[PDB]
C-alpha cells in the first residue's frame, strides 16, 4: 500500500564547485532520512537498502535540488541557502553540466507547475530502483516501484483532469535525471582524483 | 560502509 | 496525427566480438536514417534538425533496436549482420560488464513483458522525438510530436492490453535504463577511437565526432 | 559538417 499522502509526508519532512560539494553531503543526511519515511521502504533488507541509496543518490538529490531552484529561474538553490548562478558555474568550469539542470529540470518542472507531491512520487520511482546489481529480490523492489506510479497515474487523473499526458510527462524526466545523475558522478570521481578540490566525509562513502 | 549503514538506525 | 500503424510500418520497413559489433552498429547506423524518414511528420522537419535529433539518439535508438531483436537469443545478442555475440566473448573482449547490463535491463525486460513491435517502434520514436537536444530550431514541435506519440501509444496500450493497465509504464520506465546504457556505450566507442586497435567504418567514424 | 548524414537524408 502507497498511500499518495505518506509520500507527500516524507517531502515535508569561493569556489562554487567546493560549495556545492558541501552541499551534496549534507544532503545526503536528508536523504536517507527521505527514504526511511518511504511507505514500506525501512522494511526492506538493509543489503537493498544500502544498494537502493547507493544507486541513486545523485539522481534523488539532482530531482531535489531542482525542485527547490523553480522559484530561482537564474542558477541553482543549495541546500544550504547559497545560490549558485548561471555565470559562477560557468566562470568555474562547470558551466556545460550546469546548463542541462537548469534546461532539462528546474525550468521543465516550472513550466508544466510540478508539485511536491509529483517529485515525491518521482522520487520514490527512482528510489525503488529493481536493476539494482546485487539486490537481495529485485521483484519486492520493482513491486513497490508499480505501487508508486499506480498512485501517482491516480493522483493525476484526479488532481490534473483534462492533461492526459501529464503522468506520462512527468515519467520522460527520469532518463534526462539519469543522463545528468551519471555526469555529475563522473564530474565528482574527476575531482576526488585530481584530489585538490575539497570533499567532506559522507560523499566519499558514497564514491565507494 | 559505516556511516550510511549507522545513519539507517 | 500520428498512428501506430504509420509507425509500426517503420519498424517493419527495416528487416572478434568488439570489431564486429563495430561493423554492425555502422550498417545499422544506414538503417537507422531510413527508419526515422518513415517516422510520421520527421522529414517535414528542417533538415538541420533531422540531424540534431538523429545524432543525439542513435546510440540509444540502436541499442533499442538490438535490444528487442535479441529476446529470442538467451544469454547473448543477434548482431544486425546476423551474427550473435555471446555473453562469455562478451567478456572475453573486456567488455563484459555493459553486455551483461543489456542483457539484463533491456534484452529480459523486453522478454518477460513481450514487447512488440508496436511498442518498440512508439519507445524508439519517443526517443527520435526528444526537444532536450542541443541547438534545435523549434524544440515545441518536437516537444509536441513526442507527446502526439506516447499519447498514441498510451491508446494501444489501453484497447491492445486492457489486461494490464500499467503497461504504458512499464515500458516509459525502460526509457532512462537505455539513457545509461547507450551514454556507457559511447563511453566504450570513444575510447576505442583513440587507440585504433578496432576498424571503425565512415558514417560510424561521423558519429563519434 | 556531417558529410553522410546530410546526404542520407535528402536523396
Ligand atoms: C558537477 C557539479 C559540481 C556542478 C553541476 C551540478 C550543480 C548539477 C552538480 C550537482 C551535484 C549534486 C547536488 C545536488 C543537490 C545539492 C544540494 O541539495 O545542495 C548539492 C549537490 O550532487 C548529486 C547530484 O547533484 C553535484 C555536483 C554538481
Ligand atoms: C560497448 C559494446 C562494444 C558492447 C556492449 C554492446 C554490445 C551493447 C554495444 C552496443 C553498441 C551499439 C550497437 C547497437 C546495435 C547494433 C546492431 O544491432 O548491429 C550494434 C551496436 O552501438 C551504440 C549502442 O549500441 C556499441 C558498442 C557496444
Amino acid at each position: 500500500d502507497m498511500p499518495v499522502e505518506k509520500i507527500l509526508e516524507a517531502e515535508l519532512a569561493n569556489d562554487p564547485v567546493t560549495n556545492i560539494c558541501q552541499a551534496a553531503d549534507k544532503q545526503l543526511f536528508t536523504l536517507v532520512e527521505w527514504a526511511k519515511r518511504i511507505p514500506h521502504f525501512s522494511e526492506l533488507p538493509l543489503d537493498d537498502q544500502v544498494i537502493l541509496l547507493r544507486a541513486g543518490w545523485n539522481e534523488l538529490l539532482a530531482a531535489s535540488a531542482s525542485h527547490r531552484s523553480i522559484a530561482v529561474k537564474d542558477g541553482i538553490l543549495l541546500t544550504t541557502g547559497l545560490h549558485v548562478h548561471r555565470n559562477s558555474a560557468h566562470s568555474a568550469g562547470v558551466g556545460a553540466i550546469f546548463d542541462r539542470v537548469l534546461t532539462e529540470l528546474v525550468s521543465k518542472m516550472r513550466d508544466m507547475q510540478m508539485d511536491k507531491t509529483e517529485l515525491g512520487c518521482l522520487r520514490a520511482i527512482v528510489l525503488f530502483n529493481p536493476d539494482s546489481k546485487g539486490l537481495s529480490n529485485p521483484a519486492e523492489v520493482e513491486a513497490l516501484r508499480e505501487k508508486v506510479y499506480a498512485s501517482l497515474e491516480a493522483y493525476c487523473k484526479h488532481k490534473y483532469p483534462e492533461q492526459p499526458g501529464r503522468f506520462a510527462k512527468l515519467l520522460l524526466r527520469l532518463p534526462a535525471l539519469r543522463s545528468i545523475g551519471l555526469k555529475c558522478l563522473e564530474h565528482l570521481f574527476f575531482f576526488k582524483l585530481i584530489g585538490d578540490t575539497p570533499i567532506d566525509t559522507f560523499l566519499m562513502e558514497m564514491l565507494e | 560502509h559505516k556511516i550510511l549503514h549507522r545513519l539507517l538506525q
